[PDB]
């Protein structure tokens, strides 16, 4: 039948999660953001739509910092992106508290990955309406 | 309720016309055993604040991590983290003062005596004390533990009240600090010859001095002292 797209954790007949695919539509609707990996670092850039002249220039910062070496930029639902960075900052602080060294980028990538994947397992939670480009420099 | 194991002795400090000076030796005592000699007990937070901690070293290292996280947390979503919205000496102290009093109220204190020395954004000198009990006070001169008995009397001869502060130069203030460190090496049994000295000035900024030693010591008169009363040879 139908209705497989009304609840989050429900598999459709073709093995798809439609609520997640609908969250992608919110991302595609959002502003464009990019990331460029260079020879010894990474560069993040984002579009900032000036709705009106009333918006104070250089104030509404979109790119966020995690720890002191990781930068995060996202497209789609900005509040959802901030929530993910808030978790990422807690996750980075938890790593540094126990292991002394600042969190590696591949290590940090999985930490956000497991948290976002968790929001696809239950019907009581909503998937993130953001695609996040992030990175930095670590041990190697 | 706990007990201090590895300990650091006096932290001495005073304020002059343009800023503040703070000093603490590099010792980590294990009871009567002078165990560790490479212990930095002055913690710079930014370029306008230095935190001097005495007492339990394991608790000091915990405070170190709290201060480094405060720098990290302040830079989050803050485009003026290096300008108008930078960490002030007063913000750093009040946070620690809150923690110290919260820990004593839970009957699990951080066994430390802390002096926060720095210069505010408007140029004002900051010097305030906080201990394991959460007791807070400000004075032209501040010293923890053994320095409170010996260094304070010497440093108050230079600055006895608030009006003496603008009359005191860096050269006179540092000389009084270096002299006090020598006196502490004479009479404190838990003191080291090697020490660190930090100057926070409203013009020249932060000046951190490492590996300083107590010099110009008077010991010659000991050769003339023999016996304990009646012995002549």
């Amino acid at each position: 039948g139908t209705g497989y797209d009304l609840s989050n954790s429900v598999f459709s007949p073709d093995g798809r999660n439609f609520q997640v695919e609908y969250a992608v539509k919110a991302v595609e609707n959002g502003t464009t953001s990019i990331g460029i990996k260079c020879n010894d670092g990474v560069v993040f850039a984002v579009e900032k739509l000036i709705t009106s002249k009333l918006l104070v220039p250089q104030k509404n910062v979109k790119i966020q910092v995690v720890d002191r070496h990781i930068g995060c930029v996202y497209s789609g639902l900005i509040p959802d992106g901030r929530h993910l960075v808030n978790r990422g900052r807690e996750e980075a602080a938890s790593f540094k508290k126990l292991y002394k060294t600042p969190i590696p980028i591949p290590a940090f990538a999985d930490r956000l990955g497991q948290y976002v994947q968790a929001h696809t397992l239950y019907n009581s939670v909503r998937p993130f309406g953001v695609s996040t480009i992030f990175g930095g420099v670590d041990k190697n | 309720t706990q007990q201090p194991i590895v300990t650091g002795t006096s932290v001495i400090s005073m304020k002059y016309d343009n800023g503040v000076i703070i000093a603490a030796d590099n010792l980590g005592s294990y009871g009567s055993l002078l165990r560790f000699n490479g212990v930095e007990r002055l913690i710079p937070v930014g370029d306008n604040t230095v935190v001097g901690i005495s007492g339990d070293i394991s608790d000091m290292q915990h405070i170190e991590r709290l201060l480094k996280d405060l720098v990290t947390e302040n830079a989050y979503d803050n485009p003026l983290a290096d300008a108008e919205e930078a960490l002030e000496p007063s913000y750093i102290f009040e946070y620690l003062a809150t923690v110290m009093y919260q820990r004593r109220s839970k009957m699990n204190p951080l066994w430390n005596a802390i002096i926060v020395a720095g210069v505010q954004s408007n140029g004002d000198q900051f010097l305030r004390y906080v201990n394991l009990l959460g007791v807070t006070y400000s004075s032209p001169t501040l010293a923890t533990g053994f320095g409170a008995h010996m260094a304070n009397p010497l440093l108050r001869k230079v600055v006895d009240r608030e009006s003496d502060i603008p009359k005191t130069t860096v050269q006179v203030a540092e000389e009084a600090i270096v002299n006090a460190m020598r006196v502490l090496y004479y009479r404190d049994a838990r003191s080291s010859r090697n020490f660190s000295l930090a100057i926070i000035d409203k013009n020249t900024g932060l000046t951190f001095k490492k590996n300083l030693q107590v010099e110009n010591m008077k010991w010659d008169f000991a050769k003339d002292i023999k016996g304990y009363g009646t012995q002549k040879i």
